[PDB]
C-alpha cells in the first residue's frame, strides 16, 4: 500500500522526443492548453504540463515534458527519460529526415527509458498534405514492425491530437 | 520504360499509353507524379537514364559490401 492523493489514481509522466520543429511543444500546447500559434521558440532543456483527464473512470494526471529537439541542448547520455510512464516519439510527415531519425531516437529509449516504457509514434503536421513526403502505410509498416501504437496527427487542426495522449494513458494503465 | 513509353505518347510517337503491369511501378509512379513532377522533370529524367542506372547499380554493389563493415556503421 502507498500514499494516494484524492484528485488523481495514477500519474502518468509521459514524454515528447523528436527532432527539432516536428510540433513537440505544439502537441503539447494544443493538448494541454488548447492553444495553437506560428512563432517558433526552439525549446531548451525541459517544459512540462499537467493535464488530468478520465478513463474507464479512473482520474489519469498525465504531466508531458516536452525535450528540446535541437543539436545544442541535446547530449548522448539523457536523464529526461528517466523514470517516463510513457514515450511520444514524434516525427513531421513533411520531412523524410524527421521519420529517418525516428529510429535513432527509439534506441535512446531502449538505452536510457525504463526496460518496458509504452512508446507511441506520432506524426505532426498530417494537415499538409500538399507537402507531405511520408505514407500512412510507410509509417505504419515500421510502427507495426515494432508493436509501437501509432497515430497520424495535427497540432494545427487538433487532428487526432487527444487521441495520441489519450490513447498512451490507456496503453500504460493496460500496462500497469 | 514506363516513363520512356509515356514520353513517347507525349510527343505524339505513340498513340495512347496503358497504365504500368507491376503495382510497384503504379506506385512509384503515382508517388513520383503525386509528388510534382512536372511534364519536364519526366523528359530531364529520361535524359539522366544512364547515370542514374548505372549509379544505382552501383550503389547497390556497395551495399553488397555493407555487410564487411556493419560493426563500424555503429
Ligand atoms: N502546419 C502545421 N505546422 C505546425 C504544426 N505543429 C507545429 N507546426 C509549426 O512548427 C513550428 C515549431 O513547432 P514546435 O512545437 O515548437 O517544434 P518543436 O518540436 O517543439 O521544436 P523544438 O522545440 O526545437 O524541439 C511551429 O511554430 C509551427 O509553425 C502543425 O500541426 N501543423
Amino acid at each position: 500500500m502507498s500514499s494516494m492523493n484524492p484528485e488523481y489514481d495514477y500519474l502518468f509522466k509521459l514524454l515528447l522526443i523528436g527532432d527539432s520543429g516536428v510540433g513537440k511543444s505544439c502537441l503539447l500546447l494544443r493538448f494541454a492548453d488548447d492553444t495553437y500559434t506560428e512563432s517558433y521558440i526552439s525549446t531548451i532543456g525541459v517544459d512540462f504540463k499537467i493535464r488530468t483527464i478520465e478513463l474507464d473512470g479512473k482520474t489519469i494526471k498525465l504531466q508531458i515534458w516536452d525535450t528540446a529537439g535541437l543539436e545544442r541542448f541535446r547530449t548522448i547520455t539523457s536523464s529526461y527519460y528517466r523514470g517516463a510512464h510513457g514515450i511520444i516519439v514524434v516525427y513531421d510527415v513533411t520531412d523524410q529526415e524527421s521519420f529517418n531519425n525516428v529510429k535513432q531516437w527509439l534506441q535512446e529509449i531502449d538505452r536510457y527509458a525504463s526496460e518496458n516504457v509504452n512508446k507511441l509514434l506520432v506524426g505532426n503536421k498530417c494537415d499538409l498534405t500538399t507537402k507531405k513526403v511520408v505514407d500512412y502505410t510507410t509509417a505504419k509498416e515500421f510502427a507495426d514492425s515494432l508493436g509501437i501504437p501509432f497515430l497520424e496527427t495535427s497540432a494545427k487542426n487538433a487532428t487526432n491530437v487527444e487521441q495520441s495522449f489519450m490513447t498512451m494513458a490507456a496503453e500504460i494503465k493496460k500496462r500497469m | 520504360r514506363h516513363l520512356h513509353m509515356r514520353q513517347k505518347k507525349r510527343n505524339g510517337s505513340l498513340p495512347d499509353c496503358p497504365p504500368p503491369e507491376d503495382p510497384a511501378i503504379a506506385q512509384l509512379l503515382k508517388k513520383l507524379l503525386s509528388q510534382g513532377m512536372t511534364e519536364e522533370e519526366e523528359d530531364k529524367l529520361l535524359a539522366l537514364k544512364d547515370f542514374m542506372m548505372k549509379s544505382n547499380k552501383a550503389k547497390a554493389n556497395i551495399v553488397d559490401q555493407s555487410h564487411l563493415h556493419d560493426s563500424s556503421q555503429k
